[PDB]
């Protein structure tokens, strides 16, 4: 699939630093790429479609965006309501049978 | 490709019995008769293939004709004359009645459903000239 | 009212535009002409051409 | 605006067969899209597929096709989902997303690929513990 090498794998950080994750592909993939967060215990929410812009009716701190597969989903500013998994997701292949990822898993600072 | 000749025997309608007749017989002499690229190497042949498949064509339908006359006794002749009398149960008219004042379709229209017993009787006639 | 099938297949955008594609008669036949100026859709064409 | 819920566990061995429910409810059913995808807690996901509501015509998974059955009823305009032939790996939180799509009665259908809702949750303990 697309090699979601997610960069960190799992990255264990506090608020207040630019978010850089790496999940490139493997093949030609133009403009189709996803990520959603989703919280211990709680449901998944999304965080970014479009793969060329911010996504819509969301708050946009965040630009998830980047360079065909070296796509980094950007919040420069963590907070205390981000301690929650990221995902990379692809929708591309045509005849139609899409595919999925297992993003990536942050956590809080942990001792 | 002398399958054009065939035109010739229409350019000649509403001209009357006679002079069609005339003009057919006069018309025996006048009607007398890169760069090939890659994929222009299997896309061509198969467009020459169309076109001999055409003059192939035409001198099959001519020679299968001039067959056909041959049962007839008559062969790469055009006016025929032979040794059957005509009968009076087909269309009877006067002999001025047509040959000045009528067109070919309208003895077509006229005797279409005579043709193939005429053919036939035609066919078999020329037999009797076998036995005698 | 009965079964279909959906047909999941390739489709890329390509060209697409019309060209003169003309029928013509197999070697015995002919083909007639109209070349009245007044062609109503039916009725004799009091002058017709043979190509 | 349409909600999405969900439903709980059920224990069965591998095998055999579970009806689901992402019951959507509560504005136009058909300007959307739905999808559903699950995850086991600790590992990777399972996305199941779109199903494109006003032709009825879905899809799945490579992986998976041969034991699933995704529907929606445009009649009463609500989901159902018939699993069968599982697994005893595959105790999962299921989800169930959406997208606006545009006017299909209309003609109008842009046809995307994110997942722009999330559903609520729901297991498959495909065990009889
Ligand atoms: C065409 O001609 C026929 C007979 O001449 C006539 O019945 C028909 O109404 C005409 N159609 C027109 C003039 O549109």
């Amino acid at each position: 699939d697309i090699v979601m090498t997610q960069s960190p794998a799992t990255l264990s950080v506090s608020p207040g630093e630019r978010a850089t994750l790496s999940c490139r592909a493997s093949e030609s993939v133009s403009s189709d790429l996803a990520w959603y967060q989703q919280k211990p215990g709680q449901a998944p929410r999304l965080l970014i479609y479009g793969a060329s812009t911010r996504a819509t009716g969301v708050p946009a701190r965040f630009s998830g965006s980047g360079s065909g597969a070296e796509f980094t989903l950007t919040i420069s500013s963590l907070q205390s309501e981000d301690f929650a998994v990221y995902y990379c997701q692809q929708y591309n292949n045509w005849p139609p049978r899409y595919t999925f990822g297992q993003g990536t898993r942050l956590e809080i600072k942990r001792t | 490709g002398i399958g054009a000749v065939f035109l010739g025997f229409l350019g000649a309608a509403g001209s009357t019995m006679g002079a069609a007749s005339m003009t057919l017989t006069v018309q025996a002499r006048n009607l007398l008769s890169a760069p090939e690229a890659q994929q222009h190497l299997l896309k061509l042949t198969v467009w020459g293939i169309k076109q001999l498949q055409a003059r192939v064509l035409a001198v099959e339908r001519y020679l299968r004709d001039q067959q056909l006359l041959g049962i007839w006794g008559c062969s790469g002749k055009l006016i025929c004359c032979t040794n059957v009398p005509w009968n009076s149960s087909w269309s009877n008219r006067n002999l001025s009645e047509i040959w000045d004042n009528m067109t070919w379709l309208q003895w077509d229209k006229e005797i279409s459903n005579y043709t193939q017993i005429i053919y036939g009787l035609l066919e078999e006639s020329q037999n009797q000239q076998e036995k005698n | 009212n009965c079964n279909t099938s959906a047909i999941t297949q390739a489709c890329p955008k390509v060209s697409f535009e019309p060209i003169p594609i003309h029928y013509c008669a197999p070697a015995g036949f002919a083909i007639l002409k109209c070349k009245d100026k007044k062609f109503n859709g039916t009725g004799p064409c009091p002058s017709v051409s043979t190509v | 605006e349409v909600q999405l819920v969900e439903s709980g566990a059920e224990v069965k061995k591998p095998g055999s067969s579970v009806k689901v429910s992402c019951k959507a409810s509560g504005d136009t059913f058909i300007r959307y899209s739905f999808t559903w995808v699950r995850q086991a807690p600790g590992q990777g996901l399972e996305w199941m597929g779109r199903i494109i509501t006003i032709l009825d015509v879905a899809h799945y998974a490579p992986h998976l096709q041969g034991r699933v059955t995704i529907t929606a009823d445009k009649s009463t305009s609500t989901v159902y989902l018939e699993l069968r032939n599982l697994r005893s790996d595959d105790t999962a939180v299921y989800f169930c997303a959406g997208v606006y799509e545009g006017e299909a009665d209309e003609g109008e259908y842009d046809n995307n690929g994110f997942l722009k809702h999330w559903g609520q949750g729901t297991l498959v303990t495909v065990s009889s513990a």
